[PDB]
């Protein structure tokens, strides 16, 4: 078993650089294979032999290396390139795969839309109460949500979720979700979401207060 | 043409037994052979075996000996994968591909399945609650609302949510499920939209969870806050 | 020495491995 090792583990590019990932093998490869793999999909065939592009594949996408050094390189990184790049040998049994480089589309800074949703209705019926803050289409990543109930800080009774990288855009969104008893939501007025961005003059604070409508 | 369709999503329990199906079309199936990938964010991508539809030989990667065999049907043009003894260490997603040995120089693999995703616990199936995120004021930024769908309380993954019908997809975003202290999981699927637009146009949110076989279509009305 | 491809897993490298 060849172990197949990848530098870097995240390659931050913004659009139009010149970039450049490396694959590194235990023992000598004859040939090196890449595939491009966006989440929720399979793993799609980019370069067979280290020079050959994978039909579709445009020729922004150039391949290099001999013995156990490789490299995969993207001449002018294209925002549909953001993606993990897996490198894989056949040489010895077993093939293996690379751990694989993330590349990360370092796009301009934006900042979010920012709302906030009250519980429905129907799920305080229920003896719920969800309220969820949405951060819409900005970048970078790194995005700071404070729930406040009545100007009081919580703390751990809300998880986030991200999207991936949007492949348009090179946006994220994210989705702040705050759960309370049905009880402990009526013993209260005002649920604010605070976020904090790069992108954000300064932090915005979208909040409601309870039954308004 | 040339597809390589795999099956969905299973739910598994601990230490049971798993089929999967690798159904092929667009080519000769004997005249070229089948491998089995296993994916997991830790490890990431693990060849597991291959198998020769010509005859039926086989190769097994070691790491998963005594859980992995590879079986192949008559010419329903399918291979397939059975695993064994399943602790939640087999929670994966499960690729099917093909090799040519030659599209230049090397082995490669030229196609690829759709992935099969397992859930191993003992947990039973449960259908999601579906509620509406309701457009507003506080929605409303430069003429565009945001509007979604809360689908609440299921499991196991996955879900699939359309709005309209495939009718809206421009500017949706479903985001990943979050497993939450009830062992159950949880995800908002949000659009935005022309504010113009939510008094004229309605938006409804269709909701498929497959495993406990449970739609629901929530009709997303709009709030009035002024 | 088993091949990759169980196709090429017959004779040709294998038997002399």
């Amino acid at each position: 078993q060849i172990v197949l090792s990848q530098s870097p583990a995240i390659l931050s590019a913004s659009p139009g650089e010149k970039v450049t990932m490396t694959c590194r093998a235990s023992s000598s490869v004859s040939y090196m294979h890449w595939y491009q793999q966006k989440p929720g999909s399979s793993p799609k065939p980019w370069i067979y032999a280290p020079s050959n592009l994978a039909s579709g594949v445009p020729a922004r996408f150039s391949g290099s290396g001999s013995g156990t050094s490789y490299s995969l390189t993207i001449s002018r990184v294209e925002a549909e390139d953001a993606a993990t790049y897996y490198c894989q040998q056949w040489s010895f049994n077993p093939p293996t795969f690379g751990a694989g480089t993330k590349l990360e589309l370092k796009r301009t800074v934006a900042a979010p839309s920012v709302f906030i949703f009250p519980p429905s209705d129907e799920q305080l019926k229920s003896g719920t109460a969800s309220v969820v803050c949405l951060l819409n289409n900005f970048y970078p990543r790194e995005a700071k949500v404070q729930w406040k109930v009545d100007n009081a800080l919580q703390s751990g009774n809300s998880q986030e979720s991200v999207t991936e990288q949007d492949s348009k855009d090179s946006t994220y969104s994210l989705s702040s979700t705050l759960t309370l008893s049905k009880a402990d939501y009526e013993k209260h007025k005002v649920y604010a979401c605070e976020v904090t961005h790069q992108g954000l003059s300064s932090p915005v604070t979208k909040s409601f207060n309870r039954g308004e409508c | 043409q040339a597809y390589l369709q795999q099956s969905g999503a299973e739910l598994v329990r601990p230490g049971a037994s798993v089929k999967m199906s690798c159904k092929a079309s667009g080519y000769t199936f004997t005249s070229y052979n089948m491998h089995w990938v296993k994916q997991t964010p830790r490890q990431g991508l693990e060849w597991i075996g291959a198998i020769y539809p010509g005859n039926g030989d086989t190769s097994y990667n070691q790491k998963f000996k005594g859980k992995a065999t590879l079986t192949v049907d008559k010419s329903s043009s399918t291979a397939y994968m059975q695993l064994s003894s399943l602790t939640s260490e087999d929670s994966a997603v499960y690729f099917c591909a093909r090799v040519v040995y030659y599209s230049n120089s090397y082995w490669y693999f030229d196609v690829w399945g759709t992935g099969t995703t397992v859930t191993v616990s003992a947990a039973s199936t449960k259908g999601p609650s579906v509620f509406p995120l309701a457009p507003s004021s506080k929605s409303t930024s430069g003429g565009t609302a945001a509007l979604g769908c809360l689908v609440k309380d299921y499991f196991p993954e996955p879900v699939t949510v359309s709005w309209n019908s495939g009718a809206l997809t421009s500017g949706v975003h479903t985001f990943p499920a979050v497993l939450q202290s009830s062992g159950l999981y949880s995800l908002s699927s949000v659009v935005t939209v022309p504010s113009s637009s939510l008094g004229t146009q309605t938006y409804i949110c269709n909701v498929n969870h497959k495993p406990s076989n449970t739609k629901v279509d929530k009709k997303v009305e709009p709030k009035s806050c002024d | 020495c088993e091949p990759a491809n169980p196709s090429e897993k017959n004779s040709p490298s294998t038997q002399y491995c």
